[PDB]
């Protein structure tokens, strides 16, 4: 019996190593549409592998799954946070957005998962106002009467200011909004300080300083 | 030196009687919950734990205290008693302070570095850091007792672990007591709360609500324990430095016991404070 | 056996009602799609919360009836799609492909 | 009648939450799978962990012990049935799906289920597809061996079960009861009949709808169903923060486990029937009686 006394010691030995390394990252999910460039913020799972001052982040993107997503979404409740992406430049999809993020708010295990929010194609919106080919207003009248160039930055917060009272509709768990497009390379700094934020808001309801 | 006690008779028995009765079911119900905290890999449920137990420990000592300013003050038990509720009494508040800084300290590593401070932030570390802290009670209460003159007898009244005028020892080791149990737990306990509330100012996703009720919360503790500590301390070192004769300790005297019993009063502020304000038990 | 059959279609204003049964109707919320596969309007469980897609919220209409939708034409096949969450208002899958929970279609033009 | 049980050993030690975990043909011997990246197999009896694998994909939505104790199936979102030995072998790929389910039919073959609907049977040593599986609409959600390994029936999200022939390889019936997800599925120990959980707060059980179990006061769905040695008792794990007991043959509730600070996310059940660990998304494995 001391065999197995010995082996469970080691056991729990590398255990523990494995304990501290897993305590030392921070697992986060990707979500977006098919048209949202995604692998843009990244750059079975299109797993990815990156640090910001010395803490392990590990963005996982599911990307080998069907068009059901209902079911494995469940999986990734322990996450720090959804990196929520949204091409808001097709307004046909945008409804599709806004549908899926507020199927991601109400339910029932993600009530509990800040989302962060990525409006990933914000000079393609700018030029599509500029354009002006596909009215807002004629995909949402709220546009007609909504009040905050003063154009794109107008239908920017519209875009955002939806999703945001879709939130707020229902404390808890946050949205942080964002917008991003291709050439920005901050997105982990973005990414990395909104997790410092929700594990801040983490310790203070287990710290009971609340 | 014979010294007019009657402050004692007319103030401590409420006063004793109250810590008692609201503390003690309080001390329990904290201890419970703490172990609840216990449950999850929670540190800060170990320190809770320990400082409810030393503060439990503080309630054993009071009826001896009780029983004693209801003789008019006059010790009647064998010495062993003198000895263990002088220990208590005069000690386990700094036990108690040593933990609220432990407390503190782990909050302010939790919430202001959420990322870097991991491995104190264990059980292991936890239950060194609270052996740390009872050896060197051990410590400090061996010191104390194999002092034999700790007791002292005047007008057929025996009186404990008090001299008038005070000890050369006593009024010695009186610097150390107050200089390491309230200097620097003080400036612990002031330094991490600052930091957590610039934590929690800085939180961008908490509604305004909840960031007001936790500033009011650690108000609420921070002004608790200087409340509760300060004049204890600061008459304690003015009984070591300015006294020298037996006139100004019997006139210190009513002040010194006052004192006293607020300390008294700490073991019945911590249960409340540290447990039931916060909506984990509700 | 869950089975849904709608009534109307045919060239056009238009009653589109939905005829549900094997389920709770009550528990369950409804959704409103058109073929893209889009989604265009939902009733929460107390008939209240109504929200619009934006390019209906002014020509068209929707309500209620306790087993039954109606919809009213102010152009493709609207389907009569609910939502798999019997008390909860979160919703996944009625935009999705082979999604069982939703209707056969009337052709309206 | 009434039944109630308390915890006995609590196997902590993993990481992140229990998602799914599965016993040998030997009791003593668990496999324990968490999102974590990590199967620990713990030694029930004495609280020893005799191994402690590591993982190559962290999310693990299934972990099947062989019967025959050798190999270890790691199927995950990773589209890869993962096999490792004891005392990694092999990479299945060729679903296109996520891996929500894996039994082992014996020592050299695996059957498994995709995210998409298709369902497949390999061959370990060569890693190749002898059956398919595709009578489904919906994501099949988990499986069901018989004592006999010929049947297989898949829970699949269109409300529909369907009953499957390993060398077949075609449905034959089909089960719509339901109104919502089947996310999980158990045979009764028994017969053909078998169990269904559900999200839409119902537990029915099929055989060749025949009963069902809800309560007013119930708004959350099923999340994973077992029986016991016998089947006289339904042990049907639910997504409010505690278990709940349930009768095959009465629709009364025979009692409760309460305990766990989270969802239960597989309820596993000894093969002798001697003891129930409750895998939780609080990472503790209860094991109750
Ligand atoms: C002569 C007698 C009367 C002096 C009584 C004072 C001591 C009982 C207390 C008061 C302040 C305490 C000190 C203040 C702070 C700390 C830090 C604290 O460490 C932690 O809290 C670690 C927490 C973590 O990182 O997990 C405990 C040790 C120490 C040195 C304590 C040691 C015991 C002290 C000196």
């Amino acid at each position: 019996e001391k065999a197995q006394r010995e082996a469970n010691k080691k056991i729990e030995k590398q255990l523990q190593k494995d304990k501290q390394v897993y305590r030392a990252t921070h697992r986060l999910l990707l979500l977006g549409a098919d048209n949202s460039g995604k692998s843009t913020i990244v750059k079975g799972i299109f797993e990815t592998k990156f640090q910001v001052d010395k803490v392990n982040f590990h963005m996982f993107d599911v990307g080998g799954q069907r068009d059901e997503r209902r079911k494995w979404i469940q999986c990734f409740n322990d996450v720090t946070a959804i990196i929520f992406v949204v091409d808001s430049s097709d307004y046909n999809r945008l409804q599709e957005a806004l549908n899926l993020f507020k199927s991601i708010w109400n339910n029932r295990w993600l009530r509990t998962i800040s989302v962060i929010l990525f409006l990933n194609k914000q000079d393609l919106l700018a030029e599509k106002v500029l354009a002006g080919k596909s009215k807002i207003e004629d995909y949402f009248p709220e546009f007609a009467r909504y009040t905050t160039d003063p154009r794109v930055t107008r239908a920017k917060y519209f875009i955002r200011d939806e999703f945001l009272r879709i939130s707020t509709a229902s404390g808890r768990h946050y949205c942080y909004p964002h917008f991003t497009c291709a050439v920005d390379t901050e997105n982990a700094r973005r990414i990395f300080n909104d997790c410092r934020d929700i594990i801040q808001r983490m310790h203070l309801r287990q710290y009971e300083l609340l | 030196c014979t010294i007019d006690h009657t402050i004692h008779q007319t103030l401590a028995p409420v006063v004793y009687v109250t810590v008692l009765v609201v503390g003690f079911p309080a001390n329990c119900l904290s201890l419970y919950f703490g172990y609840l905290q216990i449950k999850a890999r929670n540190e800060l449920g170990v320190y809770l734990c320990n400082l409810t137990v030393a503060d439990l420990f503080y309630i054993c000592s009071l009826p001896f205290w009780l029983q004693y300013v209801l003789q008019h003050d006059n010790w009647s038990h064998g010495d062993l008693s003198c000895q263990v509720c002088g220990i208590l009494l005069y000690e386990n508040i700094y036990i108690s302070v040593g933990f609220l800084c432990c407390i503190s300290v782990d909050r302010y590593l939790a919430v202001a570095h959420p990322f870097r401070f991991h491995q104190f932030r264990t059980l292991k570390a936890a239950v060194g850091v609270s052996v740390v802290i009872w050896a060197k009670e051990l410590l400090t209460s061996i010191y104390f007792l194999m002092h034999e003159e700790v007791i002292e007898d005047e007008n057929q009244h025996r009186v404990c672990f008090e001299h008038y005028p005070i000890q050369a020892w006593q009024r010695a080791i009186n610097y150390y007591r107050f200089l390491v149990g309230f200097l620097f737990p003080i400036c612990l306990l002031l330094a991490s709360y600052q930091g957590i509330l610039r934590a929690v100012r800085r939180s961008h996703g908490t509604q305004k609500s909840r960031k007001d009720q936790i500033q009011r919360l650690v108000l609420s503790t921070v002004v608790i324990f200087l409340a509760c500590f300060l004049p204890y301390h600061v008459l304690l070192l003015v009984r070591s430095v300015w006294e020298a004769s037996c006139d100004f300790a019997k006139g210190v005297f009513n002040a010194y016991h006052f004192s006293l019993l607020l300390t008294s009063f700490n073991c019945v502020a911590d249960p409340v404070l540290y447990c039931f304000v916060s909506e984990t038990t509700h | 056996q869950v089975q849904l059959q709608e009534s109307g279609g045919g060239l056009v204003s238009l009653r589109l009602s939905c005829a549900a049964s094997g389920f709770t109707f009550s528990n369950y919320k409804m959704n409103w799609v058109r073929q893209g596969l889009e989604w265009v309007s939902d009733i929460s469980q107390s008939g209240a919360s109504i929200s619009y897609t934006g390019s209906v919220k002014g020509r068209f209409t929707i309500s209620r009836d306790n087993n039954t939708l109606y919809l009213q034409m102010n152009t493709a096949v609207y389907y009569c799609a609910r939502c798999p969450a019997p008390f909860t208002r979160d919703c996944f899958d009625v935009t999705s492909t082979t999604y069982a929970y939703r209707g056969q279609g009337t052709q309206v033009t | 009648g009434r039944i109630q049980m308390r915890t006995r050993r609590t196997l902590r030690g993993h990481l992140a939450k229990i998602y799914a975990m599965h016993w040998g043909t030997d009791s003593r011997l668990l496999v324990s799978a968490s999102q974590d990246g990590k199967l620990i197999i713990w030694d029930s009896y004495t609280t020893n962990k005799v191994h402690a694998i590591p993982l190559r994909s962290s999310w693990v939505m299934t972990c099947a012990y062989a019967p025959s104790g050798n190999y270890v199936a790691c199927g995950g979102l990773d589209n890869i049935c993962s096999i490792y030995n004891l005392k990694v072998s092999r990479e299945l790929a060729g679903h296109t799906g996520y891996l929500s389910c894996c039994r082992f039919l014996d020592d050299n073959q695996i059957v498994t289920s995709s995210g998409d609907t298709t369902c497949a049977l390999w061959d370990i040593e060569t890693g190749q597809q002898t059956t398919t599986f595709t009578g489904h609409t919906g994501d099949v959600m988990s499986l069901s061996l018989a004592p006999d390994t010929r049947l297989f029936v898949s829970g699949a999200c269109d409300a529909s079960a369907k009953l499957w022939d390993v060398r077949e390889g075609m449905c034959r019936q089909t089960f719509t009861g339901h109104e919502s997800d089947i996310n999980a599925i158990c045979f009764f120990p028994n017969g053909n009949a078998f169990a269904t959980g559900s999200d839409d707060a119902t537990c029915r059980l099929f055989d060749l709808e025949l009963m069902t179990y809800s309560h007013d006061n119930i708004i959350c769905g099923i999340t994973s169903v077992s029986f016991s040695k016998s089947g006289r008792l339904l042990l049907a794990g639910y997504d409010d923060f505690n278990c709940n007991v349930w009768d095959a043959l009465k629709a009364d509730r025979a009692g409760v486990l309460a305990g766990h600070d989270n969802r239960v996310s597989c309820l596993g059940v000894t093969d002798d029937g001697m003891a129930v660990a409750t895998g939780s998304w609080d990472s503790f494995l209860k094991i109750w009686n």
